[PDB]
């Protein structure tokens, strides 16, 4: 995690990425999908 | 007409605060990110701060971040700034423009459509009207020549201020200088003519000086001596 | 977050040439670039975005390159209404950044200044100060020097200087230089001499008076 105010594309620059930890879940997993967060503020109404 | 009129400028103390408003017309509003940038004039143009189409995300340069906030009201068309302890550093003129989105990204057109601007003042001192003298006509050279003069305006504050000579009968030769910040935080410029020196006496050459903070207003006729 | 720098800072050319402004980004922004004009006191015009697309009604006369992180805008054939600052901006990251501004001037023949001084009136010296005023009257090129003596000394730190903007008629320049003083220093001296220097000068134009005369 660094902060940045950096390009709205990656930064250049060089960062390591280090290990935080092992799951042993043994899946032959062929795809992944991102889960975004939605955010409703006191204007909104809550409305989907 | 895409038009966007700023209003709100003007002379504000350190501390204050003031809102400077946008009234946009001609597109939908609803539609459009919508930044304000401003111009300081030794330095300048800067991004103060930008908000989505929603209204929801909201983004400021650092300099500006805890005093500033910037929101829109879409039925009212409107588009505010509210500015908090204010700097003498954040006199400018503030720009009402409407951005180009975000997402485009690389190809971004950036901001198309420009309001007249506010401009607003960061001063310690109080708003004063200014003293005209006239700078009168002296040349060591034979008439019929050119002759310059004009009308000192002095100790004003804050700009601007207006100029005309003869209600706007003459513009020609007309210079107005750009007025200057001087010592005492005051501003003080001068308007000079040039005319020929045969003019001298045959016509009356009145400066119409206008000072709309102050509410003063000021009619010097120049002679020479 | 990333510098726009442009060059050259100003620039005079005469009319038809071609002018070429660069801006450089201290890091790839891509095509975020675009380009903006701006006049004196009026609020800055949208020229070109995607670094190469012309914004609707800007004049063909226009037109914007770039790769990599160096951009140009090019102006074909210049013409007396593109007097103007011009700046860059790079839309690719936040936050936005401007570059410092190009002035361009239009060029034209060396004139001289007409040279002009105005003793202080006797209405203003009711108040404290002495005003005395040079008007310096279309000249070009801008670069004018004003120097300022009281019974030939040097003066420092008592003067100001203004400059209008480029005439739009003649494309001259005009300048007005103001020492200020206290009554009573005024009432000391006898000579104000106002010492100009310019390219269009042969020899310095010094217009003086004496005080009381």
């Amino acid at each position: 995690h660094t902060p940045i105010n950096l390009v709205r594309d990656l930064p250049q620059g060089f960062s390591a990425l280090e290990p935080l930890v092992d799951l042993p879940i043994g899946i032959n997993i062929t795809r992944f999908q991102t889960l975004l967060a939605l955010h409703r503020s006191y204007l909104t109404p809550g409305d989907s | 007409e895409v038009q966007l009129v700023e209003s709100g400028g003007g002379l504000v103390q350190p501390g204050g605060s003031l809102r400077l408003s946008c009234a946009a017309s001609g597109f939908t509003f609803s539609s459009y990110w919508m930044n304000w940038v401003r111009q300081a004039p030794g330095k300048g143009l800067e991004w103060v701060a930008n908000i989505n189409q929603d209204g929801g995300e909201k983004y400021y340069v650092d300099s500006v971040r805890g005093r500033f906030t910037i929101s829109r009201d879409n039925a009212k068309n409107s588009l505010y700034l509210q500015m908090n302890s204010l700097r003498a550093e954040d006199t400018a003129v503030y720009y009402c423009a409407r951005d180009p989105y975000d997402l485009y990204g690389d190809y971004g057109g950036t901001f198309d459509y420009w309001g007249q601007g506010t401009l607003v003042t960061v001063s310690s001192a109080s708003t004063k009207g200014p003293s005209v003298f006239p700078l009168a006509p002296s040349s060591k050279s034979t008439s019929g020549g050119t002759a310059a003069l004009g009308c000192l305006v002095k100790d004003y504050f804050p700009e601007p201020v207006t100029v005309s000579w003869n209600s706007g009968a003459l513009t020609s030769g007309v210079h107005t200088f750009p007025a200057v910040l001087q010592s005492s935080g005051l501003y003080s410029l001068s308007s000079v003519v040039t005319v020929p020196s045969s003019s001298l006496g045959t016509q009356t050459y009145i400066c119409n000086v206008n000072h709309k903070p102050s509410n003063t207003k000021v009619d010097k006729r120049v002679e020479p001596k | 977050d990333i510098q726009m720098t442009q060059s050259p800072s100003t620039l005079s050319a005469s009319v038809g040439d071609r002018v070429t402004i660069t801006c450089r980004a201290s890091q790839s922004i891509s095509s975020w670039l675009a380009w903006y004009q701006q006049k004196p006191r009026k609020a800055p015009k949208l020229l070109i975005y995607k670094a190469s697309t012309l914004e609707s009604g800007v004049p063909s006369r226009f037109s914007g390159s770039g790769s990599g992180t160096e951009f140009t805008l090019t102006i074909s054939s210049l013409q007396p209404d593109d007097f103007a600052t011009y700046y860059c901006q790079q839309y690719n990251s936040y936050s936005l950044t401007f570059g410092g501004g190009t002035k361009v001037e239009i060029k034209r023949t060396v004139a001289a200044p007409s040279v002009f001084i105005f003793p202080p009136s006797d209405e203003q010296l009711k108040s404290g100060t002495a005003s005395v005023v040079c008007l310096l009257n279309n000249f070009y090129p801008r670069e004018a020097k004003v120097q300022w003596k009281v019974d030939n000394a040097l003066q420092s730190g008592n003067s100001q200087e203004s400059v209008t903007e480029q005439d739009s008629k003649d494309s001259t320049y005009s300048l007005s230089s103001t020492l200020t003083l206290s009554k009573a220093d005024y009432e000391k001296h006898k000579v104000y001499a106002c010492e100009v220097t310019h390219q269009g000068l042969s020899s310095p134009v010094t217009k003086s008076f004496n005080r009381g005369e």
